[PDB]
């Protein structure tokens, strides 16, 4: 026995046919690390470690360790080795996750040599950090106090610290938090553990270094292995970490403990941070929460609620849902759903954008609405949906770019954790068929009205929280913080001042000086030679059926069909780009001549695994004329293909553009997706303004998704009630304007037996489809002026812009580009903008088909002082010496971003983008040996391209009303000001 | 809940 030799018993074993593995459980004899190592002939190989870490308090100690462990490590003694992988290396994941309970750190990749160079890195980083040796990665990633000058106030700052400020400063983040501890008040759900900002400070290096050695301990540590590697060599490889350790009780320590259920129901309201310039009668919610049970639940009840949860809120056409929004009480849904990833099973209901007086009325629908449900039950077209959607995705278990191994990881942490089998989780073929069988002999109402009836509405344990829009909370919160640092201050002596504006301007330059090329040599590297020379082959053939162009990819697909159907909008009105947005969710959330959208939508459940329309649009390398499509993307079992296009034409052609109810909630919806859209991802919205002063790709996109789109918005409510009927006829000339035989493009991957049965349901398709749309033939110019703007939002946090076209200069695309814009990235712009400056991050973005390059920040407490970093970079580039090991892990780094694995639909939607941005494979073969073969001199070259956008670029922010004043008093009329 | 690092 291999096993017993390396210190491993063999606890358990099995087959699971679920996911094609064999899955065995391994206890480590002398310490009892538990490693479930899970074997089949999935090339994504996935590792993982996860730690019990319950914490105690809201002081953020998880969340801290996790960044700092990942900030030096005994084999890896440089500032931060998890940037050294992110620059260097061929991973397809790399993350860290702190839970509420657990943290967890998994890696993956294709290629088994980087693989093992990604595992060792982590397992010494969580076994061997070097954060417990010293203060100094605590304060830097936890809190420390900063002076800039004796005569000057002392700041807080840290990188967790700025993040949880940024987090605690998001509505619906502050909402969850307010429901899961008030859930879960006697656990450890009932403390934060990312950081209340409140009481980060409250934490010494001491009790930090206590937390790692008492919970990062082999003991009290899961280990997952997933994929085609060898199985032997996985113990052998943790052997090195796990005999250098003895047996802890910590695991006893660490044991999460059960909520007891609450004998009556709690009921709170709360305060988010709000603007002053805003109606804040209109924007309260409500949320009603249960936590489910005490009891693990049996098996089927588990699977039966998660079914249940989707035939409630799976679809725009899910009772519950559907229910809520055409109530019109408020905007959107919110922290609904159920979750059932921590001890105890939790489901939540509400809705945000409630007025004032109405919050009783929302909490009266949702109890309504869920004894409606327990009393009449589910039509059986509704359960017959979810049975199919549910079966078909398990089968296609498409994680997107989401390692597949890790997905089940995370399964089977969900219940191992807790002490319970991790096997389990994994199997579903039994229980769902086990589901099916009920559901036919006893009905959906003797299933499903019991778990509503006892697990909610006979469910004592129940918290309805009330949100109010509080327009002075974050101003008060910086007082408070100025006054307690004021007597931190005044409590100091002259010397103690003077002492600490030197570990001020100490660490500053401490974390602007990067490890010289000699210290990162700790971390290695493929060879260049390790390389594929040649891109990842997609069988890729272009034909033709009824006059129109289809492109073929013949890929395992598990006798699925994905299709996509591109119609083209570049010649639409520009009074009605705005509107194609709504017309895209109206195809989906509306009915026909003969069927209501609920019928519909539930055919589309039953006999398909999905369908979505959606605008795409691009410039294209060489033209001035833009890519500009709808796409119609559909996917299905080969066997339904046949139903698929079907209903396709059906949404298409049949779908009737008359219901203004719904049409006025999709406003009201988008209002609100836009406005949280500006409030925690304002550099999206920068970006957006930027690309449309650019280019005509740009203005388009930004008229359907930013700041534009927006004030459209605004503008739509009025002429709904007002003009429905011109509304109504502007939809319906859309559609005239794209449904077309002529130039419409068909994109299918499937096997190639299934490809051939496919066709004749596509041509009848294209058969039933106008030949030629109405409307131009002329792709008219849009722009926005060019203009330096700072758009004003209520945060605490910015979102700092700045781009220029960089083939203005005359600058040829090389693909040398794409390593030195991704070494910008993760260098310059990594150590000053998010480690120096304290944004959560800051980056550089490339359009390679525009020539558009952008540098954006991410909840940055800054705004010039960002830009001024955005400017340096051609001289840190022109500074720089990169030996040939430095330039071998960016262009690896590169390849890896460009060799990135992709499941089939994936791989045949990339080169269906490829086939319409006229990037043709010997483009790409091209472009991936200038990757290859990029030097020294093309970093210098660069350097005086990108300068340009120092020079003549645009600066967009998403900032405060304080801070973009305060800018422009500095660099006077700077910015010109949208509200 | 789940905070990340990159
Ligand atoms: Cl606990
Ligand atoms: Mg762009
Ligand atoms: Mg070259
Ligand atoms: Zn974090």
């Amino acid at each position: 026995d291999e096993a017993e030799k390396l210190g491993f018993e063999k606890v358990s074993e099995e087959f699971i046919s679920e996911c094609k593995s064999k899955a065995i459980l391994f206890k480590h004899k002398k310490t009892g690390c538990e490693v479930m190592s899970v074997s089949n002939e999935d090339e994504n190989k996935v590792f993982g470690v996860v730690f019990r870490t319950p914490p105690k308090d809201s002081t953020g100690i998880p969340h801290i360790l996790q960044h700092s462990v990942l900030c030096g490590s005994r084999k890896y003694p440089v500032k931060e080795p998890f940037v050294e992988l992110l620059k260097g290396s061929l991973h397809t994941f790399l993350n860290a996750f702190t839970y509420p309970d657990r943290t967890c750190y998994p890696v993956a990749s294709t290629n088994t040599k980087d693989f093992y160079n990604l595992v060792d890195v982590y397992l010494d980083a969580v076994f061997f950090p070097k954060c417990v040796d010293d203060a100094h990665t605590f304060q830097q990633e936890g809190w420390h106090y900063e002076l800039n000058d004796p005569s000057e106030d002392i700041s807080y700052k840290g990188v967790v610290f700025n993040e949880m400020k940024g987090v605690y400063s998001q509505p619906d983040n502050i909402l969850g938090r307010i429901a899961q501890q008030a859930l879960s008040p006697e656990n450890t759900y009932g403390v934060d553990s990312g950081g209340d900002p409140k009481d980060i400070p409250n934490l010494t290096f001491e009790e930090f270094k206590e937390f790692h050695r008492q919970y990062y301990h082999p003991s009290n540590a899961r280990i997952w292995f997933y994929g085609d590697d060898d199985p032997v060599h996985r113990l052998r490889v943790l052997s090195e970490y796990l005999d250098m350790f003895e047996a802890s009780p910590s695991p006893n320590s660490s044991k999460i403990k059960f909520q007891k259920l609450f004998s009556e129901p709690v009921r709170l309201v709360e305060k988010y941070p709000a603007g002053r310039d805003g109606d804040l009668k209109k924007k309260h919610m409500l949320c009603v929460n249960w936590l489910l049970s005490e009891k693990p639940l049996d098996l089927q009840t588990q699977l039966a609620l998660g079914f249940l949860d989707h035939l409630m809120l799976g679809t725009p056409a899910s009772p519950l849902r559907k229910i809520l929004l055409e109530s019109g009480l408020g905007e959107a849904l919110v922290s609904s759903g159920l979750s059932d990833e921590l001890l105890q099973p939790q489901f939540g209901i509400g809705l945000k954008g409630v007025s004032e007086e109405n919050v009783q009325k929302v909490e009266e629908l949702i109890m309504d609405t869920l004894k409606k449900l327990a009393e009449e039950g589910f039509d059986n077209d509704a359960v017959e949906a979810s049975m199919n959607t549910i079966e078909f995705s398990l089968r296609e278990n498409n994680t997107g770019s989401f390692p597949r191994g890790l997905s089940l990881m995370l399964q089977s942490i969900s219940k191992w954790i807790y002490d319970m089998d991790p096997f389990e989780p994994l199997k579903y073929t039994e229980p769902l068929k086990a589901l099916k069988t009920r559901i036919a002999e006893e009905g959906s109402k003797a299933v499903f009205s019991p778990l509503i009836e006892k697990l909610i509405l006979n469910n004592s344990h129940r918290v309805t929280i009330e949100m109010q829009p509080d327009p002075e909370k974050a101003t008060q919160e910086e007082v408070e913080e100025k006054n307690i640092l004021e007597k931190v201050k005044a409590a100091m002596t002259e010397e103690d001042l003077a002492e600490l504006a030197r570990a001020t301007e100490e660490l500053k330059l401490k974390q602007e000086t990067p490890d010289p090329p000699e210290a990162l040599r700790c971390v290695p590297s493929l060879n260049l030679g390790d390389i594929p020379k040649e891109p990842t082959y997609v069988p890729t053939e272009v034909g033709d059926i009824n006059g129109v162009k289809v492109l073929r990819h013949d890929l395992f697909t598990n006798d699925i069909i994905y299709t996509e159907v591109v119609f083209d909008i570049g010649s639409l009105k520009h009074e009605l780009l705005p509107l194609v947005p709504l017309f895209c969710q109206s195809l989906l959330e509306m009915g026909t001549k003969d069927l209501t959208f609920v019928q519909l939508n539930q055919l589309i459940g039953r006999k398909t695994g999905g369908i979505s329309v959606y605008p795409l649009t691009s410039s294209v390398r060489g033209k001035d004329e833009p890519c500009s499509k709808i796409i119609v993307r559909g996917k299905s079992m080969a066997g339904r293909a046949d139903d698929l296009f079907n209903l396709m034409n059906c949404l298409l052609q049949e779908v009737q553009f008359t219901d203004q109810q719904r049409f006025k909630q999709f406003v009201s919806q988008s209002r609100a997706r836009m406005e949280n859209r500006l409030r925690g991802s304002g550099h999206g919205i920068a970006a957006a303004r930027m690309d449309a002063m650019l280019n005509i790709a740009g203005w388009m996109s930004e008229q359907m998704g930013g700041l534009s789109y927006l004030e459209f918005l605004h503008t739509l409510e009025k002429k709904v009630d007002e003009d429905w009927e011109g509304i109504s006829s502007s939809l319906e000339e859309i559609r005239r304007s794209l449904l077309a035989r002529n130039g419409c493009i068909v994109n299918m991957t499937a096997d190639g037996k299934s490809l051939t049965n496919v066709e004749k349901s596509v041509a009848k398709f294209l058969d039933l489809l106008p030949e030629n749309p109405s409307g131009g033939l002329v792709t008219w110019d849009g722009r926005l002026p060019l203009r330096n703007e700072a758009i004003v939002i209520p945060t605490q946090v910015n979102y700092v812009g700045k781009a220029g076209n960089i083939y203005s200069t005359g600058y040829e695309l090389d693909g040398s580009a794409y390593v030195i814009s991704k070494h910008i990235s993760n260098t310059w712009l990594w150590d000053r903008v998010r480690v120096s400056g304290g944004a959560y991050g800051g980056f550089c973005d490339f359009d390679s088909h525009s020539g558009v390059f952008s540098y954006l920040s991410y909840r940055d407490p800054n705004l010039l002082k960002t830009l001024d970093i955005y400017d340096g970079t051609g001289d840190f580039l022109r500074g720089l010496d990169v030996d040939q090991e430095t330039l071998t892990k960016a262009i690896i780094g590169t390849i890896g971003d460009v060799d990135s694995y992709q499941l089939p639909d994936a791989k045949g939607y990339s080169s269906l983008l490829r086939h319409l941005l006229g990037v043709t494979d010997e483009e790409r073969q091209r472009k991936r040996e200038e990757i290859l073969t990029t030097s020294l001199k093309d970093f210098k070259d660069f350097a005086q391209a990108i300068d340009v956008v120092r020079d003549k670029g645009v600066a967009v922010a998403v900032a405060s009303a304080e801070d973009i004043d305060a800018a422009n008093n500095e660099r006077s009329n700077f910015f010109e000001v949208k509200k | 809940a789940a905070l990340t690092r990159a």
